[PDB]
């Protein structure tokens, strides 16, 4: 299937060179698998997730996204126009507030909330938990990460953005989840991505085009953006039976670009995510 | 710290 004039980060995806504009995909897109969005929360209700979408827990007052990373988050997982997997199902997940903070407590209660939540909800192909959030080492984070992954979710995890070493960084350094770092539209490692050795791929996270709160749109930019461009590409090859929760960083490394981002450090992976799309 |  082809997105004519898609968000470029798509048309990256469904590319082995930078500079095109169609995002190609197989029609499939995602359906049956779940993608637990553990974020600020979504805004179901945007017409672009077409009903695909519906808070789950709030750890707040309110199940609203009153922030819009969320809704953004989601929206390059699955939403129709800027998502990965057209129709995959959102799960909204507050764990992080209206400011886009939160607590390692509410974060790690969010993760044991889904790996036990997912047993009563049907995603035949397959979970996947986006976590475009991050903060310091935490070996209680990384841990609750590890456990969510172990449980059998294909946890996708920020590599964080401060131009560092990832393995500072949690869940981002738990090694048995998928840290994903960020790209810009040139091929060039995305300005503030975090690099290093627990980094087990890039995906586009430079100018985003994605859902918004209010019904609208907004591009931005960040290791949040690449996440759910994987964890949409995760839900998409999982719904396509080519991976598992359990191996699909493995399978999205081994089917990347490899060596065409540039500004790639010594010990950092020179992948890119490869949806791999042959019409 | 927090959204990343």
């Amino acid at each position: 299937a082809a997105q004519t004039n898609a968000p470029w980060g798509l048309a990256r995806i469904s590319s082995t060179s930078p500079g095109t504009s169609t995002y190609y995909y197989d029609e499939s897109a995602g359906q049956g698998s779940c993608v637990y969005v553990i974020d600020t929360g979504i805004e179901a209700s945007h017409p672009e997730f077409e009903g695909r979408a519906q808070m789950v827990k709030t750890y707040y007052y309110s199940s609203r996204d009153g922030n819009g990373h969320g809704t953004h988050c989601a929206g390059t997982v699955g939403s129709r126009t800027y998502g990965v997997v057209k129709k995959t199902q959102l799960f909204g997940v507050k764990v992080l507030d209206d400011n886009g903070s939160g607590q390692y407590s509410t974060i790690i209660a969010g993760m044991d909330f889904v790996a036990s939540d997912k047993n009563n909800r049907n995603c035949p192909k397959g979970v996947v938990a986006s976590l475009s959030l991050g903060g310091g080492y935490s070996s209680s984070v990384n841990s609750a990460a590890a456990r969510l992954q172990s449980s059998g979710v294909m946890v996708a995890v920020a590599a964080g953005n401060n131009n560092a070493d990832a393995r500072n960084y949690s869940p981002a350094s738990e090694p048995s989840v998928c840290t994903v770092g960020a790209s810009d539209r040139y091929d060039r490692r995305s300005s503030f991505s975090n690099y290093g050795s627990v980094l087990d791929i890039f995906g586009p996270g430079t100018s985003i085009l994605s859902t918004w709160i209010g019904g609208s749109t907004r591009s931005i930019s960040g290791t949040s953006m690449a996440t759910p461009h994987v964890a949409g590409l995760a839900a998409y090859l999982m719904t396509l039976g080519k991976t598992t929760a359990a191996s699909a960083c493995r399978y999205i490394a081994d089917t990347a670009n490899k060596g065409d981002l540039s500004n790639i450090p010594f010990g950092t992976v020179n992948l890119l995510a490869y949806n791999n799309y042959q019409a | 710290p927090a959204p990343f």
